[PDB]
């Protein structure tokens, strides 16, 4: 074989050439924090949450995008890796709105959870925040774009999996806004999966809106019957009532997506 | 005679709004045939 | 200053835009500069061509550029909102761009910004009511030793005083075209008190050429 | 040699820098351009790369990467894809106006540099990504490219050498980030000028996915003079690892703001007092100098007295050489207002792609806008320092570095002036 030897925190692991730093750390059971990386989307490398120290290298590398070289010792828990994560989380939470009680993502929020796990416990941001105009992309996806952290999972999903090319980023800098730039309605057959892959509450389910909350939901693993694909789903119920339907990962059927009829 | 006292770049006082693009249209005949990726676009 | 579009009666996808046939020949010349299969690389010139024909970009120039280049319209909207030259609102006939970054601010570009404001009766971002002048405030235009300077639609006007920019605005209102250069005594970028360099004649072909060549 | 500067006119590469001679093909050939270009092209890529490596030429864009080592990354056999030289003519750096002068006044020198460099790297064509604000300069360069095609100097059988080479000019559309090499590549490809992550370096995946070298106008245009005069001639100027001549843009608070070609390791005081007429009010009126355009940290008057204007001596002065754009600031300057205007530039010129720049450059601009008024407290200085250190090295490209560095230079050399600003705000507003 042509496997190269790399190190995650001193532990040796044999990886294929072209393996990223994030995947090499995944092979020893360490999940590097991320916001823009998704293993079924193309690599973006712009949330900078996956920044990790390679030792004897005076610069952190973006683990989602950087291929491993032979002999790298990836320091997933070192001091400057943790400082990089805290700084990036501080910039993500600088302009992010204090909406966690009114946001449907709360309790199942990647930004909340890895702010708890990898960020600091307090704020130094003494300024006013930005506020973004909400968009109207249809009756399925509620859009609250102040919560957007510009990870571009929207655009990569709609371009690469849904094949739509109607989402994008307009503007530049801190005023860069994810949207359609026009009053355009993002109605694919797969348009509800941007609710799944949005790490924050910027894209939420408009039918599910405000009704439940993830810790009180019971998760029943079941099968779609809306077509003959047999998409594996989670029916999440609450007190004997069906709240919503999420995908289950089945690599050979529905990889982690469901159609909007199913959803 | 050697002149070092006048500014010889007086042509751009007479450039219009289509000067660059008319120069590109004039240069279109001098150029090598472009390489092809083998498809019409990356969405083809 | 917004990066969403709302359909107005003067800016909508049924606003009449189409290139002239000489502009279509220019577009063909632009597209032939790029490899086959990468026609999207002609988004930035052709859209700028749509700004040189119309003065600004309604959302029919963006849609026409997306149609003739076979790119999605969102990928043209991204370019039109990313780059600060694409006028997505109709600007005046003379688009005055005053540089106020630090090398121009140190040489008092604020006095010239105030001189343009009190001459035209408008402020930064506004347009004169006869639609002749739009005054905005831009970043470094790359004429830093010729600070303070402005740009009017293609042209740099450099080494300016308030009197010089008032004279330029006067001969823009009078229908004439001003000379795009430094308004001080110097010509392009030399030291103003005489040449401190390049006073000797240039040596010509063959000078200092090494052996074996 | 121990002392540097006082460069003679016979050793100038950029003769006709000032527009005093004909920029067209007759004037360029009468000054030495397009001389024995066929004999340079027929000696192969390895000879040209050896001359550029021997010359000690470093990247004149501002980072100073070794130019021959960089261009030898393309010296490899083809894999079906074409190869491209891309000339970075964006020049968005505040202070910097030298590549405008090369394009406007020595355009055939840039075209011959495109030919020689693209022969060295095996490139099919040259894309000169020029700034869109440089419209007259772009049409100027297009007239020179038409003269080079009509003389057979470029195109099919360039200079009679049997090497085919086109030279294209792509205009920008008003983004400072489109001078960063991968963002420039994305701008040529018809997209938003957002930088790519490295790796891939452009020699592997560059413009259109092809092997590509992006090189500055100045480091391209000196290369035919390096191939004619010899690399040992070019390495005879400046200190070791600091070879050659350099265009300097002395602007700001000098008597005669100018672009001038000068030997590499010239003192900053000698450069300002010789070519710029000195600081307004004398040398004792000097407060600070931004040595190499906006991304380099400022140095105060005590550092400027003995410092040399090459890469290594300015790194030892904990700043950078950068674009060699000397912005001079006298004692009458509100230096916090100037650095805050510079941070305002960096948030208006930030493509918004990655989190630390998109959020932290705006947050540094808000903190600097309060520091101008003094509407802050001194514990926010070190806080701002840490914010800059959370942007530096954590971004996709070096615009985050180039925004963090002026903040760091201002804090490091002028913390007491920030503190007295804030305490006089506190005593006259409370
Ligand atoms: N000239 C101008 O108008 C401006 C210049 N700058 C300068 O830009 C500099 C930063 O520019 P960058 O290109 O982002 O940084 P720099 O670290 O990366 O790289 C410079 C060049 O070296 C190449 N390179 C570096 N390491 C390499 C490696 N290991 N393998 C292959 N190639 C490698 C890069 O591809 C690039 O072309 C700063 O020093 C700043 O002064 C910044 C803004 C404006
Ligand atoms: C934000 C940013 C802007 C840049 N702008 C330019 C530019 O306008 N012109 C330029 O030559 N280099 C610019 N650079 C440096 C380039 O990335 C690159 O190093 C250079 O253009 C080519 O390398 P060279 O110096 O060897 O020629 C910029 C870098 C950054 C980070
Ligand atoms: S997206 Fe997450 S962090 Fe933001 S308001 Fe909603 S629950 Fe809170
Ligand atoms: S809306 Fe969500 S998925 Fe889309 S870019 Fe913003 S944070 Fe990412
Ligand atoms: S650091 Fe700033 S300029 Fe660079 S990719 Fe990120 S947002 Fe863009
Ligand atoms: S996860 Fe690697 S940068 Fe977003
Ligand atoms: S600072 Fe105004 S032109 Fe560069
Ligand atoms: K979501």
């Amino acid at each position: 074989s042509n496997l190269i030897e790399v190190f995650v925190d001193g532990q040796s692991v044999m990886v294929e050439p072209g393996t990223t730093v994030l995947q090499a750390c995944e092979k020893v059971g360490m999940q590097i924090p991320r916001f823009c990386y998704h293993e079924r989307l193309s690599v973006a490398g712009n949330c900078r949450m996956c920044l990790v120290e390679i030792e004897k290298a005076p610069k952190v590398v973006a683990a989602c995008a950087m291929p491993v070289m032979k002999g790298w010792n990836i320091l997933t828990n070192s001091e400057k890796t943790k400082k990089a994560r805290e700084g990036v989380m501080e910039f993500l939470l600088a302009n992010h709105p204090l909406d966690c009680p009114i946001c449907d993502q709360g309790g199942e929020c990647d930004l909340q959870d890895q702010s708890m796990m990898f960020g600091s416990d307090r704020s130094r941001f003494l300024e006013g925040k930005r506020a973004v105009e909400d968009k109207n992309i249809g009756p399925l996806v509620k859009t609250i774009m102040t919560r957007c952290i510009q990870c571009t999972r929207c655009i990569r999903f709609a371009s690469e999996i849904a094949g739509v090319d109607d989402l994008g980023t307009t503007g530049r800098g801190n005023d860069m806004q994810v949207g359609t730039y026009i009053e355009k309605m993002f109605m694919s057959e797969l348009s509800g999966n941007i609710i799944d892959i949005c790490p924050v509450g910027a894209l939420t389910s408009k039918p599910y809106a405000f009704t439940a909350r993830p810790w009180e939901t019971r998760k029943t693993e079941s099968i779609d019957v809306m077509d003959a694909v047999g998409s594996n789903i989670v029916v999440s119920t609450r007190t004997g009532e069906v709240m919503r339907i999420l995908p289950r990962m089945h690599e050979d059927i529905n990889e982690e997506w469901i159609s909007d009829k199913t959803r | 005679p050697f002149d070092n006292t006048t500014y010889k770049n007086l042509q751009h006082h007479d450039y219009s709004t289509y000067t660059f693009l008319d120069l590109n249209l004039d240069l279109s005949k001098f150029r090598m045939p472009q390489p092809s990726s083998g498809r019409e676009s990356p969405r083809h | 200053a917004l990066f969403v579009h709302r359909d107005t009666p003067k800016n909508n996808p049924e606003t009449p835009f189409d290139f002239t046939p000489e502009n279509y020949k220019r577009i063909e010349a632009i597209v032939k500069n790029y490899p086959e299969g990468h026609k999207a690389a002609a988004v930035l010139p052709v859209l700028d061509l749509a700004q040189r024909q119309n003065g600004w970009l309604p959302i029919s120039a963006m849609n026409k550029v997306a149609e003739i280049l076979q790119v999605p319209p969102m990928r043209v909207y991204e370019v039109a909102t990313f780059y600060t030259m694409y006028n997505r609102k109709p600007v005046g006939k003379y688009h005055i761009q005053v540089c106020t970054t630090t090398p121009c601010m140190l040489r008092n570009s604020d006095s010239i910004l105030e001189a343009i404001q009190k001459k035209l009766g408008i402020k930064v971002g506004e347009t004169t009511p006869d639609k002749l002048f739009t005054l905005i405030e831009v970043e470094c235009l790359g004429a830093c030793v010729n600070a303070p300077m402005v740009q009017i639609n293609d042209n740099y006007y450099e080494d300016l005083t308030p009197k010089d920019i008032e004279e330029i605005i006067d001969e823009l209102k009078a229908g004439k075209i001003p000379k795009p250069g430094p308004r001080s005594g110097r010509f392009s970028c030399e030291p103003a008190g005489g040449l401190t360099s390049l006073t000797e004649p240039p040596k010509g072909p063959g000078f200092g050429v090494q052996a074996g060549l | 040699k121990t002392s540097f500067g006082s460069l003679k006119d016979e050793d100038r590469i950029f003769t006709n820098l000032y527009g005093r001679h004909d920029w067209r093909l007759k004037g360029a050939q009468s000054r030495g351009d397009w001389y024995k270009t066929k004999e340079i092209l027929l000696k192969g890529p390895d000879w040209i790369l050896g001359e550029v490596k021997t010359s000690g030429l470093r990247g004149r864009g501002g980072a100073g990467f070794p130019t021959g080592l960089k261009w030898s990354f393309m010296n490899k056999p083809s894999d079906g894809r074409p190869k491209y030289l891309v000339v970075n003519a964006d020049e968005g750096e505040p202070g910097t106006c030298k590549d405008r002068e090369i394009i406007r006044h020595d355009p055939h020198k840039l075209v011959e540099g495109c030919l020689v460099g693209g022969r060295a790297m095996g490139a099919r064509a040259a894309y000169i990504y020029i700034r869109g604000e440089f419209y007259n300069e772009a049409s100027n360069l297009q007239v020179a490219i038409r003269e080079a095609y009509e003389a057979g100097l470029i195109g099919k059988n360039a200079c009679g050498s049997g090497y085919d080479f086109d030279v294209f000019v792509v205009r920008g559309a008003g983004a400072y980030i489109c001078g960063e090499e991968t963002a420039l590549i994305e701008s040529i490809e018809g997209k938003q000028g957002k930088p790519r992550l490295k790796p891939p370096f452009p020699a592997d995946v560059g413009v259109f996915g092809c092997p590509t070298t992006v090189a500055n106008v100045e480091t391209v245009a000196v290369s035919p003079t390096i191939c004619r005069r010899g690399g040992a001639w070019f390495a005879s100027f400046g200190r070791e690892r600091n070879s050659g001549t350099k265009l300097f843009n002395i602007s700001g608070h000098v008597n005669n703001p100018c672009t001038v070609e000068e030997e590499m390791s010239v003192p900053l005081k000698e450069l300002i007092e010789k070519h710029a007429g000195g600081v307004t009010g004398g040398w004792d009126n000097l407060l600070a100098v931004i040595p190499g355009g906006s991304s380099t940290p400022l140095i105060p008057k005590s550092v400027c007295e003995t410092v040399l204007m090459d890469f290594d001596a300015l790194i030892q002065a904990q700043t950078g050489l950068g674009t060699a754009a000397v912005i001079v600031m006298d004692r009458s300057t509100d230096i916090v207002k100037a650095i805050a205007r510079l941070i305002e530039f960096y948030k208006h010129e930030s493509c918004g792609q990655c989190t630390p720049c998109r959020e932290g450059v705006d947050w540094m601009n808000k903190v600097m806008a309060r520091f101008v008024r003094g509407d802050a407290r001194p514990a926010e200085i070190d806080s701002l320092w840490e914010i800059s250190k959370q942007i530096e090295g954590h971004t996709i490209c070096a615009l985050g570095d180039g925004a963090a560095w002026p903040v760091q230079g201002l804090i490091r050399h002028f913390r007491p002036e920030l503190e007295e600003r804030m305490q006089r705000f506190a005593q006259q507003h409370q």
